[PDB]
C-alpha cells in the first residue's frame, strides 16, 4: 500500500499546526505565576493549563474542516476535549526516567507530588501517570501523535455537538490516514492503531475523573479565584 | 456566553 | 479639647486593621505573574490589583460596624470604593523623588510608563500622579491615613447601598474622630481636614475615569482574559 | 452572584 496526496496533505497540515502551537523551548513558562513547592502549585498549574488551552485552540483552528464547523460545534468540541488534548500533548515533556513532565529548568519539572499541591488526588494522578507511561512506550512518530490529537478533538460523541454527521466524516477521514500511515510508514506497527484507539478510551475515563476533581475545586471560591478566566470558561458547565 | 472562546476562535 | 475612649478605640482598631492588611515588606509581589517592560504590564498589575482587593476586604471586615451591615451593603461599598481605597493605600509606597510607587526591588518599582503598559492613558495617569503627590505632601499621620480609608469605604452615596442611614451614621462618627484627631494631635493642621475631604472628591473623579478605561479593556476578551476572577467580579457591572 | 466576595466576607 501507499497513501494519497490528500492524506499526505492532511499529515503536513497537522504537523505544521503542532509545530506552530507547541513551543519546545518552554520559554513562556517564566511568565506564569511562579511554582511553589495549601494548594501552593495551583496558581502556576492554572497558568500552565490556561496557556495550553490557547495552544489547543490554535492547533484546532488549523485542523482541516474544524474552522468550517459552526462556532457552537467548535466550542462544544473544545470544552469537552480540551483536558484530553492537554494530557496527550503533555506526553512530549514526559520523562520515563523521572516519571514527571520536564519543561526546561528544574523549576518547570512537574512530578506527581506537585500536582497533588494543585488539588488532585491519586484517584486521577495514578491513572494519568500510567497513561503517560503507556503513551510514551508506544514510541509514536510525530505524524501519529498529531493525528491522535486531531482524532481526539474531532470526536462526534461529545455533549453539545449538533453536526454529528459532518464531525464523524472528518474523524473517519483522520482515522483512515492514521491506519494507512501506521501500515506503510511504521515498521512493526500491526497492533499500534488498536493500542492508540484504546488510549482514546483511557482519555475519556481521565476526563471523567478530572471533571469530578475540577468540580471539587471550582465549588470552593478561595480555590476557583486562583484559576484564570479562560480555565473557568473552558472547564465551566455553561452550554 | 463563551466571550474568550468566541474571540480566540476569531 | 481631648478625644474620648470610644474615639481612641476606633483609631486603635483602624491602625491595627491596616497593620494586619498592609505588608510593608511587599514579600508576596514575587508570587504575581512577572512584570514585563502590547499590554505587557497587564498580567503583573492585574495580580497586584487582585492581591490589593483581598487586603481591602480584610481591612473593611475590621472596620467597626462594617461586618454588622448586610452582605449586599458590604458588597455595594466594596464594589464602588475598591479602586479608591487601592489608590489611597498605594500612597504608602509612592515616592516624591521618583514619581513612582516603590515596592522593594527595582522589579516592583512602578512608574507612569509601566501603567500605560496595562492599558491606561494619561487621561487617568496624569490626575492619579497629581493625586498621589498632593496626598504625600499632606504628611498624614498613620491615624489620619487609616481614618481616610475607612471614611472613603463607608460613603453612603454609592450605587447599590440600601441602609444609607446606618452607613452615614458610621461615616459621621469616623469624620468626628478625624476632625478631633487633627485638632488635638496634628500640629498646624487647621486646614488639613478640608484638604482631606477634597482628596475624597478627587478619588470620585479618578474612579469615574478608571471605570471608563476598565470598560475599554474588559470589553476586549484578549485583555479581559489576562485579569483575575476577583478583579472581574469586583470591577464588574453585576448588581 | 459575587461568589468570591461572599466567601471572602465569610
Ligand atoms: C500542559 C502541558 C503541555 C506542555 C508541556 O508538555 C507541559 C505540560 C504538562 C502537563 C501536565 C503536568 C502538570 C499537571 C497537568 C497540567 C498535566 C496534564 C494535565 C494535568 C492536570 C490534570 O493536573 C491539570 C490541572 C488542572 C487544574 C489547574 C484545574
Ligand atoms: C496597589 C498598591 C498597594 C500596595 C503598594 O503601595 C503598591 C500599590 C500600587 C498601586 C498602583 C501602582 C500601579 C498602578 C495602580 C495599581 C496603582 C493604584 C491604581 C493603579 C491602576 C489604576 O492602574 C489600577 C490598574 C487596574 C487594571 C489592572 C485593571
Amino acid at each position: 500500500h501507499m497513501l494519497s496526496d490528500e492524506q499526505m496533505q492532511i499529515i503536513n497540515s497537522l504537523v505544521e499546526a503542532h509545530h506552530k502551537t507547541y513551543d519546545d523551548s518552554y520559554s513562556d513558562f517564566v511568565r506564569f505565576r511562579p511554582p511553589v513547592r495549601r494548594l501552593s502549585m495551583l496558581p502556576h498549574l492554572a497558568d500552565l493549563v490556561s496557556y495550553s488551552i490557547q495552544k489547543v485552540i490554535g492547533f484546532a483552528k488549523m485542523i482541516p474542516g474544524f474552522r468550517d464547523l459552526t462556532a457552537e460545534d467548535q466550542i462544544a468540541l473544545l470544552k469537552s476535549s480540551a483536558i484530553e488534548i492537554i494530557m496527550l500533548r503533555s506526553n512530549q515533556s514526559f520523562s520515563l526516567e523521572d516519571m514527571s513532565w520536564s519543561c526546561g529548568g528544574p523549576d518547570f519539572k512537574y512530578c506527581i507530588n506537585d500536582v497533588t499541591k494543585a488539588g488532585h488526588t491519586l484517584e486521577l494522578l495514578e491513572p494519568l501517570v500510567k497513561f503517560q507511561v503507556g503513551l510514551k512506550k508506544l514510541k509514536l512518530h510525530e505524524e501519529e501523535h498529531v493525528l491522535l490529537m486531531a482524532i481526539c478533538l474531532l470526536s462526534p460523541d461529545r455533549p453539545g455537538v449538533q453536526d454529528h454527521v459532518r464531525i464523524e466524516a472528518l474523524q473517519d477521514r483522520l482515522c483512515d490516514v492514521l491506519q494507512a500511515y501506521i501500515r506503510i510508514q511504521h515498521p512493526g506497527g500491526r497492533l499500534l492503531y488498536a493500542k492508540m484507539i484504546q488510549k482514546l478510551a483511557d482519555l475519556r475515563s481521565l476526563n471523567e475523573e478530572h471533571s469530578k476533581q475540577y468540580r471539587s475545586l471550582s465549588f470552593q471560591p478561595e480555590h476557583s479565584m486562583q484559576l484564570t478566566p479562560l480555565v473557568l470558561e473552558v472547564f465551566g458547565s455553561e452550554v | 456566553r463563551h466571550k474568550i472562546l468566541h474571540r480566540l476562535l476569531q
